[PDB]
């Protein structure tokens, strides 16, 4: 089958440079124009740059254009993405698409790659800080932990060692000062909590940590 | 740039139920060569977007008959003629008869389920955070449907914008509604200088929004 | 949208 792997993605700074490369197997890589193409979180795909099959054409999207090239060496089916003087913004998945074609016209992206995944940020591992979201201030009572401030991603929050896990709600993180923050809720008859304790624990593989934090009434 | 116009932004369906899903174009996409350069996607969590029709209404090798395209100039539309539970997805139109090739911005194609209220609950600051110097006053708004929901913050009874972050969940697997979460982040002082704090949300299920406060000085 | 190389 067609076939197509990204590589080269990772954690850069602000300014700094990456070189993507995408691997192809399955066609003739030499007889068809190639594209990148990026999805932020949200967002819909975004294409990038295209280069055709030798290398005759070149186009790049307004957004990145004098700062990505893109380039290809057929004998090695082989397409680079050289991404230089990155921002915040280009944190995205790149893809690698390939683009088919019937005479003249290279006209639809129809096999895409799994992605690669780059982000572009300043920010240092920090572990989370971990601050209880306590009731008190019908027969089911909602508690949550709120876990904030912490970088990369990701973190996984349990509750009561995961014997908790049914009535629970983790939400996805956001960045927020240039850290991510997320929170979780989770659900418990009155007649357990307080009279049994309720207990988030956090664990944030980056930063070798893991927190718990009992759940105390206001 | 030619902009692809994708309506609704989600859409509810009934396993084994009909849907269609439109998309606009800015601009005509018919190209010199006569083509109409118009495709459709399907994007699964975790996954890059797969082809589904190329050129308005030729299946993608692989497609399942169930899918077809129409349109024409700047109208086109995705029929699907009985929803699977893996075409559970975000669809994608995008155009290559103009650089640069432009994307809709997409139609969640979701569950529908009977309507449900959010259960919301308001937490005060930590005194752990607050001995930081912050003061984030967080409420979860849980289990409703459909998803479209608002909140809106309010301390001493004068809204507030400043430093609200809000996360959705996706469409519980269990009972197909979602839940979010809305954070106001204050600092220290902020949060010592007033005393009444409330998170309003409104929903399709009520006029009236659902209202959850607390008084900081009895924290 | 983009040439073909022939």
């Amino acid at each position: 089958e067609v076939k197509l792997v990204e590589s080269g993605g990772g954690l850069v700074q602000p300014g700094g440079s990456r070189k993507l490369s995408c691997a192809a197997s399955g066609f003739t890589f030499s007889d068809y124009g190639m594209a990148w193409v990026r999805q932020a979180p949200g967002k819909g795909p975004e294409w990038v740059a295209f280069i055709s099959n030798l290398a005759y054409s070149i186009y790049y999207a307004d957004t990145v254009t004098g700062r990505f090239t893109i380039s290809r060496e057929n004998a090695k089916n082989t397409l680079y993405l050289e991404m230089s003087s990155l921002r915040s913004e280009d944190t995205a998945m790149y893809y690698c698409a390939r683009y088919d074609y019937d005479n003249i016209l290279d006209y639809v992206m129809d096999y895409w790659g799994q992605g690669t995944s780059v982000t572009v940020s300043s920010a240092k591992t920090t572990p989370p800080s971990v601050y209880p979201l306590a009731p008190g201030c019908g027969s089911s009572v909602t508690l949550g932990c709120l876990v904030k401030g912490y970088f990369p991603e990701s973190v996984t929050v349990t509750w009561n060692s995961g014997s908790l896990s049914s009535s629970v709600h983790t939400f996805p993180a956001l960045l927020q000062s240039g850290l991510y923050t997320m929170s979780s809720s989770v659900t418990v008859p009155s007649s357990t909590w307080p009279s049994q304790t309720v207990t988030c624990s956090v664990a944030h593989p980056a930063s070798s940590t893991t927190v718990d934090k009992k759940l105390e009434p206001s | 740039d030619v902009v692809m116009t994708q309506t609704p932004l989600s859409l509810p369906v009934s396993l084994g139920d009909q849907a269609s899903i439109s998309c606009r174009s800015s601009q005509s996409l018919v190209h010199s060569d006569g083509n109409t350069y118009l495709h459709w996607y399907l994007q699964k969590p975790g996954q890059s977007p797969k082809l589904l029709i190329y050129k308005v209404s030729n299946r993608f090798s692989g497609v399942p008959d169930r899918f077809s395209g129409s349109g024409s100039g700047t109208d086109f539309t995705l029929k699907i003629s009985r929803v699977e539970a893996e075409d559970l997805g975000v669809y994608f139109c995008s155009q290559s008869t103009h650089v640069p090739p432009t994307f809709g911005g997409g139609t969640k194609l979701e569950i529908k389920r009977a309507d449900a209220a959010p259960t919301v609950s308001i937490f005060p600051p930590s005194s752990e955070q607050l001995t930081s110097g912050g003061a984030s006053v967080v409420c979860f708004l849980n289990n409703f449907y459909p998803k479209d929901i608002n909140v809106k913050w309010k301390i001493d009874g004068s809204e507030r914008q400043n430093g609200v972050l809000n996360s959705w969940t996706d469409q519980d697997s269990k009972d197909s509604t979602y839940s979010m979460s809305s954070t106001l982040t204050l600092t220290k002082d902020e949060y010592e200088r007033h005393n009444s704090y409330t998170c309003e949300a409104t929903h399709k299920t009520s006029t009236s929004p659902i209202v959850k406060s607390f008084n900081r000085n009895e924290c | 949208q983009f040439g073909h190389d022939s």
